[PDB]
DNA sequence: ATCAATATCCACCTGCAGATACTACCAAAAGTGTATTTGGAAACTGCTCCATCAAAAGGCATGTTCAGCTGGATTCCAGCTGAACATGCCTTTTGATGGAGCAGTTTCCAAATACACTTTTGGTAGTATCTGCAGGTGGATATTGAT
DNA sequence: ATCAATATCCACCTGCAGATACTACCAAAAGTGTATTTGGAAACTGCTCCATCAAAAGGCATGTTCAGCTGGAATCCAGCTGAACATGCCTTTTGATGGAGCAGTTTCCAAATACACTTTTGGTAGTATCTGCAGGTGGATATTGAT
């Protein structure tokens, strides 16, 4: 047969994290799985018409940064960014 | 005298009652049979996975739900508590699905 | 009987629906209108879910079908995939 | 061996995130920071609805967390609302919401 | 004995007039201010080219006769002739601008 | 040296200019208000144009936004723009 | 002696361009050699089936030489071109004329 | 310093336009349009080529990965004609050489 | 004001569907390490075009007066639509049952990429000469509004 | 109806911006040919899950009656908003100039891809236990609508 990949040991990860004693419905699970595919794709396209605007072959953290700051209002946006500049940081001194 | 609410005391409390709940409000089968009729139009033959027509049920509920929102702004707008085919139309046309 | 599927959609459904977007009184000529609404917006989904039916070859539409017909309208629907 | 994730402090997977966005088509290339940002960003979005939306399944006095859930925390968020403003939740219904002049007296 | 149209008449000779031509209706060097204290509050020493400036006008002028032709359908719809402040509100209501 | 302050430069959008695009928007009729009201949209539509333009400008590490920052911009908020390089 | 890709498919416009900017544009792996041809001569047809229209409003209104105007006019008369470029805006293009009867006098 | 090459459609809009209006010209504005209107079809064909592919786990875009994009984003009797047009052009390209 | 008819809510209870925890198996995926390659930052700088200045002038904004006719308020009543109730029709359930066809696997070839080389061409630049039509004028026709 | 004030039309014109023309030039684009690689079509097949069937059962759609109250028509009038005018400011236009900064060229190395090899993990499939909450109860009390 096949695996078909999705986002749910993770999703489930973060809850236990934000919500120790509480659980989740496996249709919940589903719209949350299609929330991060759709979250993905529209910061991977709007990063890859970035780098095509500038001629660029490379989408780097820089243009993950400026797409998340295009496509989140307001304070998303500045909570994301945080985090996103945090664990690339953590990484590098990794 | 028997028991008798006033006009439109029980519709504020569908409103109510159904703004509350998630359950799919068109039945089933009809909207099965409906789906498959019009696909049959573009390709003969097809089947449909039980999810694909649970999907569209779920797409086109939400949808209509939203017009009726729009709609009864539109109603309220001239003034009016009854929603009409004028105001469908309006909110149709302002949205850009139309005309 | 010998009714269209069309109006297998029925009065009292669509009044459900129209309780659920918080409209409180109903025109009798509502219901016709909301069927042809209906109808337009099924078409126009259906057609599309079909198109990648057929480009894949199949005889079976699936949720996924219909789930990219759906963005590309402009009616991304979560949970059903993608 | 230690996995990118765990380097980076996240429960998100980079690798994946990584190879996704090179299958995806989005560019020839793909630099090494922009998996782990990326999926910075998309961890953090999830916690975000999922707190939110925990809330909403105590506040009717549930513990699992349903699709109902995660549509009242939406909608009632300013800007997760913004965000998928053209997104639909299946079973997730509407948020209560009833025209003043529609009230009776 | 002097000449006068009367209320409206001139108005409708004006809809014809703009409605025949393609130029631009708000006067340029007023616009551009406009657009350089915007974005000015948005990041300081920033320069334009002219064609930038421009194509912001010709986007902005767009936006506005189309979102009046909204407007005006609210009116109507109203059973009045007058646009109001509530006209525009339920157009970008409508068109999910304020959803 | 420096420019003048910019500041009140919304109301060099003149009620005969608001006037002028409602009629091409096919109004007779107008309210008192409607020009403070469209001020205010205006602004706000402004705003975020300006601000998408800006930020492609700053990604690309410029001092100038180009008439393709503002195209970028219109595009990715569904008011695409033909005529300025598309 | 060499002919071009659009020669020999029976197009005015450009198959080897069209063909590499789908290459550069990352829109996938690989592209097939009829790809660049289908897409090419559909980018051709709809120029052509703007610019017929477009040169009739200009006869129309007494013009040899196509203008903005003129193709906003071809475009929103045309039910099907309104319909694709909906969500257009023509430069110096302008409206329809177009006046509710409401609005007019009795 | 030579600034470098700007490409456009426009030779091509061009001839295309003496072939449908021999006596019609074109302002550069007009042109402008026109060299936009193609770049935004190109695009749009080609990002719903792209999603089709990858929906099917195709790493190539064929001329029927086109076909399906031009159908699903064209109305109607263009969708029909641009087809036809289509088809017409790669069965000749193919029967040459 | 009272008072009765229903709706609504709270507390508690229990069955079960769907969530959990478990072991185990395994291909794919993710990490690691090495060798190779190259995208694009840095430096330098040509050269476009952006900010700014001046200076004259008339198109157009501003502010006012006046009153036409619009919007808003009131009243009224015909009739449409909500509520209630009696039927009975058909959706829903569920459980089994063929078998369509989705999807996995194997094979192998037309068509793809990669590369070296040669020819062709569209874009820029430099001047130099047509040409469609904007905008001005004048005078005939059309439209509007008063009577 | 007539007639007068004013807008609108159309023909005619001229200036010029902008379109056209032509040669020179050239880097990149495009095509031809050859070698090498491989995506995905084709045929076959297993097993998922889709269509259909029967078969009650009752939930819910339908038809009908009656009237409450809503929509729409009609009438009034206060005052908002359009039309016209006088005044004169500031946008527009034209042209020049310095120099910011965009963009073109070349250099060069941090970071990318590319394999090969090894280790890990997420998806899976059975198998078994567990539990949050839907749905049903009774009984308190809130709401509604008649007096
Ligand atoms: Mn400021
Ligand atoms: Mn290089
Ligand atoms: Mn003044
Ligand atoms: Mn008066
Ligand atoms: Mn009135
Ligand atoms: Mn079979
Ligand atoms: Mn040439
Ligand atoms: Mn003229
Ligand atoms: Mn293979
Ligand atoms: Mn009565
Ligand atoms: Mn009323
Ligand atoms: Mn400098
Ligand atoms: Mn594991
Ligand atoms: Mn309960």
């Amino acid at each position: 047969r096949s695996r078909k990949e999705s986002y749910s040991i993770y999703v489930y990860k973060v809850l236990k994290q934000v919500h120790p004693d509480t659980g989740i419905s496996s249709k919940a699970m589903g719209i949350m799985n299609s929330f991060v595919n759709d979250i993905f794709e529209r910061i991977a396209g709007e990063a890859s018409r970035l780098a095509h605007y500038n001629k660029r072959s490379t989408i780097t953290s820089r243009e993950i940064q400026t797409a998340v700051r295009l496509l989140l209002p307001g304070e998303l946006a500045k909570h994301a960014v945080s985090e996103g500049t945090k664990a690339v940081t953590k990484y590098t001194s990794a | 005298k028997p028991h008798r609410y006033r006009p439109g005391t029980v519709a504020l409390r569908e409103i109510r009652r159904y703004q509350k709940s998630t359950e799919l409000l068109i039945r089933k089968l009809p909207f099965q049979r409906l789906v498959r009729e019009i696909a049959q139009d573009f390709k003969t033959d097809l089947r449909f996975q039980s999810s694909a027509v649970m999907a569209l049920q779920e797409a086109c509920e939400a949808y209509l739900v939203g017009l009726f929102e729009d709609t009864n702004l539109c109603a309220i707008h001239a003034k009016r508590v009854t929603i009409m085919p004028k105001d469908i139309q309006l909110a149709r046309r302002i949205r850009g699905e139309r005309a | 009987v010998l009714r269209d599927n069309i109006q297998g959609i029925t009065k009292p459904a669509i009044r459900r629906l129209a309780r659920r977007g918080g409209v409180k009184r109903i025109s009798g000529l509502i219901y016709e209108e909301t069927r042809g609404v209906l109808k337009v917006f099924l078409e126009n989904v259906i057609r599309d879910a079909v198109t990648y039916t057929e480009h894949a070859k199949r005889k079976t539409v699936t949720a996924m079908d219909v789930v990219y017909a759906l963005k590309r309208q402009g009616r991304t629907l979560y949970g059903f995939g993608g | 061996a230690k996995t990118r994730s765990s380097r980076a402090g996240l429960q998100f997977p980079v690798g994946r995130v990584h190879r996704l966005l090179r299958k995806g088509n989005y560019s020839e290339r793909v630099g090494a920071g922009a998996p782990v940002y990326l999926a910075a960003v998309l961890e953090y979005l999830t916690a975000e609805i999922l707190e939110l939306a925990g809330n909403a399944a105590r506040d009717n006095k549930k513990t699992r967390i349903i699709p109902r859930h995660l549509q009242l925390a939406i909608r009632n968020d300013e800007e997760l609302n913004k965000l998928l403003g053209r997104v639909t939740i299946a079973q997730g219904g509407v948020l209560p919401n009833i025209q003043a002049v529609l009230l009776p007296k």
